[PDB]
């Protein structure tokens, strides 16, 4: 009635299904309570000009007419704001204009 | 660090001073943000 305490699976290819080794992987994940280091992948597409269109760029949602700008922003900035505070220019985040 | 964002700024400009921080103007540029989600209450720097 002494025993050790481990034992090594028989796995041969002749062993019926369920007898077979099945390999695991647990995506564990403990969530949501602190600042984020990884995601699933966000989509985007091509980019029309001079026209109407429901924007997003890099999560800055809105409604409008995109045009080449003349504004040269500095490599840090992303979005423009007015003498109102409000967004009036954005850099391409792919095609940096 | 704000809500565990590490954020760093930083200029580099060229000098010729003797033994004081020099009387100019000038705006960091922020150049990285690391999400380390750490609390930080103390520094200390490293030296050659
Ligand atoms: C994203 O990838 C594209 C390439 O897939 C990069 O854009 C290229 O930039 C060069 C130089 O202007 C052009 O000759 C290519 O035609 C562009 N590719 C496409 C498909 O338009 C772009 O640089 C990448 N993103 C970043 C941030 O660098
Ligand atoms: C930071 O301190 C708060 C309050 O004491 C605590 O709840 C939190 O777990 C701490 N965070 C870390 C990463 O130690």
């Amino acid at each position: 009635n002494c025993y050790f305490p481990l034992q090594s699976y028989g796995f041969q290819p002749t062993n019926g299904v369920g007898y077979q080794p099945y390999r695991v992987v647990v995506l564990s994940f403990e969530l949501l309570h602190a600042p984020a280091t990884v995601c699933g992948p966000k989509k985007s597409t091509n980019l029309v000009k001079n026209k109407c269109v429901n924007f997003n760029f890099n999560g800055l949602t809105g409604t409008g007419v995109l045009t080449e700008s003349n504004k040269k922003f500095l490599p840090f900035q992303q979005f423009g704001r007015d003498i109102a505070d409000t967004t009036d220019a954005v850099r391409d985040p792919q095609t940096l204009e | 660090n704000i809500d565990g964002y590490f954020k760093i700024y930083s200029k580099h400009t060229p000098i010729n001073l003797v033994r004081d921080l020099p009387q100019g103007f000038s705006a960091l540029e922020p150049l990285v943000d690391l999400p380390i989600g750490i609390n930080i209450t103390r520094f200390q720097t490293l030296l050659a």
